[PDB]
């Protein structure tokens, strides 16, 4: 009779149940296989892992992210993820549970179809529900107003909001996110000699990147504040013990998100990309959307990222505007607290799809339900 | 539920298992170690029946395959400890922490399986409850002492 | 209905029932054959003695080991090895018994070939199965982690495991072992005055090696230690009653584990040996390698050999790093041990090399089956 | 007034002149040091042995490579690599040539730093520069748009260049390349009962590799064939008059390169690596580069090498596509003569390091002219 939240993200799964105020189950939205011989009896019988499992033996597995950019691109690894989930994770029976999914906007359709016919047909849920990321980020931030950047593993988008009303024309989704950070970082650190080329040295990557990196205020002095010194070098010991030092490489890496050219793609920044979000909403809106800019996901994590951001659309914008940026300390779960929100209301429970209306309908309600 | 309470005493043991590792528990040298091994094994090959007929009672393609993984690493862990044990046992005989420590070892690895296997077993049980032959195990989600699992921090 | 375990090693013997935890028969591995005059009747129509038999009477027999460096060199004596195991020393018909072989690694394929050959077709065993003598060591040391060096008469070998997966990219072989060391001592022997020259000579001078030779901690100041004094000299009685006394050589033959040079080869030292097969694997893995060196074979018996392996592997892996070497006191048998454990393990019943499947597929079924 | 043009490899050294069409010097980058006991007065005082010198002499002496995987590591027998360049190999004065320099991209900055230090303050050299090696092989093939493929002793890399301008970011560095198909090919080689473990015996496998081995055009019917019959089998003379034969390590070895998890490593085959790189580059410029697949360096030389490379890419890109693999006969100088066509360009000419610019601005000012 209580609904499920699972919040599938590109890097994480964040799984819970309505109503609390935090999800119970919060681990990489990975799955490894084994590589390497297995040369002792009963040893090699588990093919597969699957979340922290992965993480903890990633070092004779090949991990594997079923989701790359928001897309669900191998739907027999995301069917194991999903199993984990229920069962291992959070221990429920999907057939009694109503399940809350999210999805990013301008997503492929057969996603969102295929979500609903593997709920309904392998979970058996009695009733499913796929929801906007940053319209659940709005949620989660007690606002009905205000334009949400939400940057996760997979995706940055943007969803202007005002007074409940999506302008989705407006709508902007950028494929710069966390994972491409993280391959930037593996680049870049190749040129102090240090070569993580492996999916486990990714992950190792990824902790680096998201223990040491920052975003610079201001990208040019801090690069010649770098050149300069070597107070902001620092360290960090690697599972194996041995010790790398990076300089540049901390807000370097980030920058990558106000500057996408880093990596070759031609697309503007976050900041660039909000502000004409900004300027395609209607004239009488945009005072209120420059006054609400809530950050969500857990690539807008990192230090001086709010600041930047500020910075940016301040310069954007006219100078009589009024602009804050929220980041909620618990922003790397707004997502998720927006959806249990949202799962939890007491005039949403006519708005879930029940598995009548899918036996009616096909997997094709859920763009006319959702 | 027999698989808990097997399970759980098991944990007992490898408890005072790692006390002896601190220095400080029920064990006063080797041979104690031995004789708790010993136990530990058997224990296990109980929950190795334990698990066959929880897996025999499961569809093929099914949470029966993680569980027969489980059930051959136990496998291999109690043989492991029952000859490692009687070796030790000889060589006490002829003749030490250090030996301790295979032992030891051998028991931790033979608990995280057990651990396992007793949540596979769990989820095959739950998953797949009334269908015939989970049924006449009757072990309907509630034997199974399961906590809810707690919330995670939203601020680390 | 019981399996049989024989170690071959280029040494000894180990052979045993599975299930036992000892061998029942440890002999030498050598054919002796008379190379003087027999001038009384009937006593020289033995034209070939085995085992233990041919050391009682060694004073009148070229000793020939039919194994150097784990490879099987003659396949006539090594097969009266066998016949002498089974018929001799153990006392069983072979035909009921399966039997488990051991093999090192990066062995040619030709003797693995030849061994089920031999077996399915002169001992007629209802199966086989060759298993690796490193993999064999980490199941009797109660782990399923781990790298393994093992030592015996021929080969020392690395294995690195983890979880029950090998990495065979990072196993190490080095044909330098006890024999290499006897070899050695009979050289640095001749500098006192010492001349052992024959076979048997040989056996005299792996028993003075066996008895007074140790591992020094720091070899320097041990070379130092023992020219400035005489109290590192101990005696030893040769088998006519002379005495014979060795002041550095005690330590000077062990070195060339760690110092491979002394007997003129290029390699590393085992100590090298080991960090370079721990970098070669995952990082992910390298620390719950370096915290699980097990040490097994006869080679790995000198008094100190653990305290300098540790010494020496710790000054080389960084400082964090969890460097422990586990040396069993009975780990001349682990390799048994550990052959006892698998085939005795109820798993294993279905991975031996039946001879139906030897029929079908010839001896190069052993490639795909082992 | 003549620039040098120096193409540093992992295995060999190839230097000459701007203008010439041929190196003038292609010597092994090795620095041997004699491992034995010198019993004759005068004739251990050289005490190192630089290039073909080491080559003549390495039965004793210990052969170490400066460059592994393209980055220098002894940077004092480097420097001798060099003084015998300069002045053994092609006796010139390097104060009034410029030196033309080559690197791999990817590749740590401190590198390419002491290069130019190097250069500048032992060698006086009146300029340098350091180009990228898969550039000048686009130069030499006489084109301004491809994909050049690269492989060498240490490293394998894929430059996508359309038009002259490189897209950086599709660039793909593989560290598998010539010395680890060596150092696979002594590993199989055991099966057969051969052991190479000494350096020198390290040079003869590389030699075997080059005279025998081949790429196999479907490697699972080659493997078929191999173990049928007895036609792939080719026999090998040691230097001291032994034979060895091979039958599928022939073309087992440089599978590696196609399929890397036969040493180990996670990585994908140059072929799908070629892909990936063709992949990440601007959907209007694939069709051009899938037409030109330049293929240079060494390793690239096997037989039958480039009709696997065009159809595992035929197999991988679409089937209207334009699918051309560039091998010259003379690739494996295509580095040292697109370096001496650019030495020699009119246009280059303001683009050298002058070493008023160098005591401007240090080492680091070659990552800016450069
Ligand atoms: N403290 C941090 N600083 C920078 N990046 C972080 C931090 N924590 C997490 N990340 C990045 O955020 C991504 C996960 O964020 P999340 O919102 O959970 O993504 P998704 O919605 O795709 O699951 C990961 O790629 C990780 O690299
Ligand atoms: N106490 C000892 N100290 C040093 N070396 C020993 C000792 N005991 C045996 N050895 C050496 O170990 C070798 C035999 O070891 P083992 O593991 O049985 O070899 P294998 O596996 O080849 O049979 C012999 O060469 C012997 O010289
Ligand atoms: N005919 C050949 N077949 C296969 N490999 C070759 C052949 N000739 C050279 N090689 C390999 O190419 C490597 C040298 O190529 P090169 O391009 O000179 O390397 P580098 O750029 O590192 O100097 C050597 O490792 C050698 O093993
Ligand atoms: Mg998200
Ligand atoms: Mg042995
Ligand atoms: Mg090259």
């Amino acid at each position: 009779t209580t609904a499920l939240v699972c919040d599938n993200g590109s890097g994480l799964v964040k799984a819970g149940f309505a109503g609390d105020d935090a999800p119970r189950a919060v681990f990489p939205s990975i799955v490894g296989r084994p590589r390497h011989q297995g040369v002792m009896v009963g040893m090699g019988q588990k093919d597969s892992y699957v979340g922290d499992e992965a993480q903890s033996k990633r070092g004779i597995l090949t991990l594997k992210y079923p989701i790359e950019h928001g897309i669900i691109t191998n739907w027999d690894d995301m069917e194991k993820i999903w199993h984990h989930t229920f069962y291992n994770e959070l221990r429920v029976a999907p057939e009694e549970h109503p399940t809350l999914l999210t999805e990013a906007p301008l997503n492929p359709k057969a996603n969102r179809e295929k979500m609903t016919q593997i709920m309904f047909e392998t979970f058996n849920v009695p009733a499913m529900y796929v929801a906007i990321q940053a319209v659940l980020s709005l949620y989660a931030s007690g606002r009905t107003t205000g334009i949400v950047l939400d940057s996760g593993d997979g995706v940055t988008h943007n969803v202007p909001i005002y007074e409940g009303y999506a302008l989705p024309h407006a709508i902007m989704r950028l494929d710069l996110a966390g994972r491409d950070l993280t391959d930037y970082l593996m680049k870049i650190l190749t040129e102090r000699g240090y070569s993580f080329v492996t999916t486990a040295e990714r992950e190792i990557v990824r902790d680096i990147k998201e223990k040491l990196c920052y975003v610079a205020l201001d990208f040019e002095n801090e690069m010649a504040t770098a050149a300069s010194s070597s107070s902001l070098e620092k360290s960090y010991e690697l599972p194996d013990g041995q010790v790398i030092t990076i300089g540049n490489e901390r807000f370097r890496c980030p920058e990558t998100l106000f500057q996408p050219s880093f990596i070759g793609m031609e697309s503007a920044g976050i900041h660039e990309t909000t502000y004409n979000s900004i300027m395609k909403c209607d004239i009488d809106i945009r005072k209120d959307l420059y006054a609400n800019n809530v950050m969500s996901g857990g690539t807008t994590m990192y230090p001086g990222i709010a600041d930047r951001m500020q910075k940016e659309i301040t310069a954007l914008a006219p100078s009589t505007m009024k602009i804050k940026i929220i980041a909620p300390p618990e922003r790397k779960y707004s997502v998720w607290i927006g959806g249990s929100i949202l799962a939890s209301l007491s005039t949403f429970q006519q708005m879930w799809i029940t598995k009548q209306e899918y036996d009616e309908a096909g997997p094709s309600i859920v763009h006319r339900k959702c | 539920n027999d698989i808990i309470v097997l399970a759980k005493q098991m944990c007992m043991i490898m408890m005072e298992m790692t006390d002896f590792t601190r220095g400080k528990g029920p064990l006063k040298n080797t041979s104690d170690v031995i004789s708790a091994a010993k136990k530990i094994a058997e224990a296990g090959s109980r929950m190795d029946k334990l698990g066959r007929t929880i897996a025999d009672h499961c569809p093929d393609s099914a949470c029966k395959q993680d569980l027969l993984a489980y059930l051959q690493r136990i496998a291999l862990y109690c043989h492991q400890l029952n000859i490692c044990s009687k070796v030790k046992a000889e060589v006490q005989n002829l003749g030490g922490v250090d030996s301790a420590m295979s032992l030891i070892q051998a028991a931790k690895n033979l608990m995280n399986a057990v651990v396992q296997t007793v949540k596979a077993s769990y989820v095959a049980s739950t998953k797949y409850q009334k269908s015939q032959g989970m049924a006449s195990l009757n072990l309907p989600a509630v034997s199974w002492k399961m906590k809810a699992p707690e919330k995670k921090p939203l601020v680390k």
